[PDB]
């Protein structure tokens, strides 16, 4: 969360005196310029897993008709009991 | 008959004769309609949370690489005599030869030409980008993805080769970081006004590429309908 | 709703005078009034050829009716 | 609110609807021929249009799953029709209202924005006075007015875009005159 | 060189049982290319203080790769004693003032390169160099987030 | 010149300097090649990111300046074996210190010295944004197979 | 009044848009009328 | 109609805005944060006096 603060970068560390400060410093920008710091981005950094954002509007699942199925589906079970009773009402009545 | 009540009991039917079988048409009734609701109530709010989306990924894209085998082809160039030119020539030599005819000779220039629709695309600085998209009248110029940038770098003081004031220079500059003075300094020169968090202000029309889907499940149903039609018919032949 | 309902009492007028050329005048209104809100009442439809052409246009009407109310009553409680 | 054909549907959608109901009272008509062309011609629409007009219900049973399928398509588009037309109702643009004195668009301001005070008051004094808002101070000097009916009566017509003054004033003119607001 | 543990960019892994380390793939099915590195093992030399070869890849380690081969040197790797990135504190009431952790490896003699997420700052650079940066970044806050409703 | 970090204008007409928070620029007119002038400098007044950037450092690190303006090439390039612009002002002697957009890349970095970077930047693609959403199968979206 | 969202309840001006198609189509029917009555007997 | 407003309302977040948050500029002991001993972090909060 939140904004990005004190932006400083990732540096090579030698000292003073050195003879390869120099080519150090050319071959990074170089590195830069051909893409090949790009590649290494995707290999080890931007290759990701489970995603961003939080609204989520979100596809119904099953959950929702196991609270409304389940009306019709008991209501099978419950008519064969009103089907005894309607048609013994004809003939005793 | 009961597969008529679902989609808002269009279609016309004949009543059964059973009492348990108008209550069972009764209690499907109410599944129906509840399943109905359900269904709007959801599609609505998918679209409240439509995204938008980039049209081209990034800097090595197929419209950019092989703009030719497309439709009224892609149109993008830049301003030449920079580093952007000088980049591009050394890593792309067909995309720089193609960008040759589209070249601007301003920043203004450019957005006026993309305002209009004579251009397409621009490449330039990323830092100039990003503030012109935020000083824009409205928000109609965005950059690709949420902003990116290729073959990253940063703007410096060029100094005399070999002399001594680089190393008072540039503790200086660090010095500035640590207390904190670019923030204020960023704050004062380079805010925006326009939001690049993915807007997404409104749709309209709802055009055929929308409604793709239901006419090709028409088509397909139109074509299993007729399958099975003619293999009844040989059947009943035989 | 009452420039609607003139509309019904206007149409209602047309379809008696277009069966002249079983049908009564309560049941133009009865069968009009169950266009409005839904297909839930049972009705008998007038074998006037214009007639029909008539009420076809009035479900038109009154799918676009109901359909605006409910986006706009969406509306109202997201806001 | 535009208007209500046009808004969320296009007119070419109208014409591809418009004709695909007689492609299926066709698609009905060849059923006949193979194992009634003015009956299902209102079957057809009668769908579309969920009325309780006609009585023709399919014969063949191909035919029977050809509108089968046809019922479900206009619940689609029915659906989509209400659902497109609400998300219309509900999102605005998000404009640009002057968050306050660090708008970027006082700061530094250019000539398509003007804004000013009135003369000899204590908002010059507060601007005159302290050294960071200098270039703010110069921007409204040359377009201050005399009296605050005149800056409130140029906000009302388009010769001036920003007033600075009393809250207590204006918050008594916003709630008087309906183009203005603070 | 000198390193430090740092999972996006420096992985530390165990050696098998025979004494070199895993082979592995990529999702394109390319070699990933590991080194030998030497550090102490369980948690510090506060009490374990031996050091045991180890394996270690990343993204600063194929850089370092890339780096010998143009510039034609040969390295050997190894990871700091105490596990810290570097600052600078006085010891038993001296006037001195000592730099420890990563910083000290290098100014005692003890390394020649500094190869890890290092922040270029105003402090550290009146001591050693920096050469151009090969990543930006900045500052932020990590905090938890939870579940919505059903 | 540049929008955002380098801005320029002309001094008060009523006292004929600059304002305040600004710094004076002279800046070179070259007239009609088949007849030209004695030396023809014009003062401007030149301010922005850079130039607040150049005033803190120029009071720590103390030094005084004196700023103009480019005539010949805008950044730099290298045409024939020879450098113009800012660049080529600096490769030249005619200045020591070059300060604006400049971007550090391996090319000019082997004819001058860059100091560490004060922002980030590179190279983007600016495109207007499309009216509408996109939606192909928006319709199958609610609910799932199973049900 | 106040408030950001302001929420507009749809008045009289939806008309034109709807109440005129089926105001049209009464006088679009009886056009018919003449030419269908004619046609039983022309046919 | 109310099944949409439940589908698309979220509760209010307090979601931190930053390094001016009101909670970490005055912190309380119901609330931690931190950082890793001897690190750069340290060293911008240890030098700037505000
Ligand atoms: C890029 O640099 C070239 C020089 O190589 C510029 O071309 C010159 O432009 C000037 C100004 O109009 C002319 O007087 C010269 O005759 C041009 N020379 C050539 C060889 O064309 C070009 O204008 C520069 N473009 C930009 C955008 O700066
Ligand atoms: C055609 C062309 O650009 N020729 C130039 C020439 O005029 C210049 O004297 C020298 C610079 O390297 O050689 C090259
Ligand atoms: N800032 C660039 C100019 C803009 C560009 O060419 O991309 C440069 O330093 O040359």
């Amino acid at each position: 969360t939140g904004e990005l603060f004190f932006r400083s970068g990732f540096g090579i560390g030698m000292r003073k005196d050195s003879p390869w400060k120099q080519q150090v410093s050319l071959s990074i920008l170089k590195s830069h310029e051909n893409g090949f710091m790009e590649d290494l981005d995707k290999t080890w950094v931007r290759y990701q897993e489970c995603d961003s954002r939080s609204n989520a509007p979100a596809t119904l699942t099953f959950e929702n008709m196991a609270g409304v199925f389940m009306l019709v589906a008991g209501g099978i079970v419950a008519g064969i009991f009103l089907i005894f009773i309607e048609i013994a009402y004809k003939r005793h009545k | 008959l009961l597969w008529g009540l679902v989609f808002n009991n269009s279609v016309p039917v004949q009543n059964p004769k059973g009492t348990t079988s108008k209550i069972m048409v009764s209690v499907w009734a109410f599944f129906a309609v509840i399943f109905l609701a359900s269904y709007t109530a959801n599609l609505a709010a998918f679209m409240i949370q439509e995204e938008y989306v980039d049209q081209v990924s990034g800097l090595s894209d197929k419209k950019f690489q092989r703009p030719n085998d497309f439709s009224p082809p892609f149109r993008f160039g830049t301003v030449p005599n920079g580093s952007t030119e000088r980049n591009i020539r050394n890593n792309y030599a067909e995309m720089h030869a193609y960008m040759g005819k589209f070249n601007q000779r301003g920043v203004d220039d450019a957005l006026l030409s993309l305002k209009t629709g004579k251009l397409d695309a621009f490449i330039y600085d990323a830092a100039v980008l990003n503030y012109m998209a935020g000083r824009d009248e409205g928000c109609k110029l965005v950059t690709i993805g949420s902003g990116k940038v290729f073959a990253s770098t940063g703007y410096g003081i060029a100094i005399q080769k070999d002399s001594g004031w680089k190393r008072q220079v540039d503790l200086a500059i660090l010095q500035l970081f640590g207390d904190g003075e670019m923030e204020e300094l960023e704050a004062l020169w380079l805010t925006g006004i326009c939001h690049n968090e993915k807007n997404e202000v409104m749709s309209s029309q709802l055009d055929i590429d929308n409604m793709a889907g239901v006419f090709y499940m028409l088509g397909a149903a139109m074509a299993l309908s007729l399958i099975t039609f003619i293999c009844e018919h040989l059947f009943y032949w035989q | 709703w009452v420039m609607m309902f003139v509309m019904l009492l206007i149409v209602s007028a047309v379809a008696v005078f277009v069966f002249e050329y079983s049908f009564t005048i309560g049941k133009a209104i009865w069968l009009l009034w169950g266009l409005v809100f839904n297909n839930s009442v049972p009705v008998q439809n007038p074998k006037g050829t214009t007639s029909k052409i008539m009420v076809s246009v009035w479900a038109f009407f009154a799918v676009i009716f109901l359909a605006s109310y409910t986006a706009n009553l969406a509306a109202f409680m997201i806001q | 609110t535009l208007d209500s054909f046009m808004q969320p549907f296009q007119s070419t959608l109208w014409l591809l609807v418009g004709l695909s109901v007689h492609v299926v009272a066709v698609m009905l008509y060849l059923l006949d021929r193979f194992s009634t062309l003015s009956s299902a011609m209102w079957f057809s629409w009668g769908v579309l249009l969920n009325s309780g007009i006609g009585e023709g219900a399919p014969r063949s049973f191909s035919a029977r799953i050809l509108g089968m399928v046809w019922a479900g398509f206009a619940m689609i588009i029915v659906a989509s029709y209400t659902a497109n037309l609400a998300a219309f109702l509900v999102l605005d643009r998000p404009e640009e209202r002057i968050t306050g004195i660090n708008d970027p668009r006082l700061r530094n301001p250019s000539d398509k924005f003007i804004y000013a005070t009135v003369k000899q008051s204590s908002v010059d004094i507060y601007f005159r006075r302290q050294v960071e808002l200098s270039t703010m101070y110069r921007h409204m000097e040359k377009h201050n007015y005399e009296s605050a009916a005149e800056a409130i009566q140029a906000v009302r017509d388009n010769k001036l875009h920003a007033f600075i003054w009393d809250s207590a004033v204006l918050e008594f003119e916003a709630s008087q005159k309906c183009d203005l607001v603070t | 060189i000198v390193t430090i543990h740092q999972e996006p960019f420096v992985y530390v892994k165990p050696t098998m049982s025979d004494g070199t380390c895993k082979e592995e793939f990529t999702v394109n099915g390319d070699p990933v290319k590991k080194v030998i590195c030497t550090g102490p093992n369980d948690t510090s030399p506060g009490s374990p203080r031996h050091t045991v070869p180890q394996c270690c890849y990343g993204f600063c380690i194929d850089l370092l790769i890339k780096l010998a081969r143009t510039m034609q040197f040969t390295y050997e790797v190894h990871l700091v004693a105490d596990g810290k990135f570097g600052t600078q504190e006085r010891v038993q009431n001296s006037n001195k003032k000592e730099w420890n952790g990563m910083m000290g490896e290098l100014l005692s003699g003890q390394a020649d390169m500094i190869v890890a997420p290092l922040t270029i700052n105003n402090e550290r650079a009146q001591y050693i160099e920096f050469s151009k940066p090969f990543k930006y970044q900045g500052l932020t806050i990590l905090v938890k987030k939870e579940i919505p409703r059903s | 010149e540049e929008a955002p970090f380098v801005i320029v204008e002309s001094v008060d007409p009523l006292s004929g300097t600059c304002m305040r928070n600004t710094v004076p620029c002279q800046k070179r007119i070259i007239s009609e090649n088949k007849t030209d002038e004695e030396p023809g400098y014009i003062k401007k007044c030149c301010k922005g990111f850079c130039i607040d950037i150049l005033k803190k450092i120029s009071k720590s690190v103390k030094f005084t300046y004196d700023l103009y303006l480019v005539t010949n090439g805008k950044h730099g390039k290298k045409i024939n074996g020879t450098w113009n612009g800012m660049i080529g002002e600096v490769v030249m002697k005619r200045a020591y210190m070059a300060v604006g957009s400049l971007t550090i890349n391996e090319e000019r970095s082997e004819v001058v010295d860059f100091s560490v970077p004060f922002i980030e930047t590179g190279i983007s693609v600016m495109v207007s944004r499309s009216n509408g959403t996109v939606s192909p199968s928006a319709f199958l979206e609610p609910f799932s197979a199973d049900v």
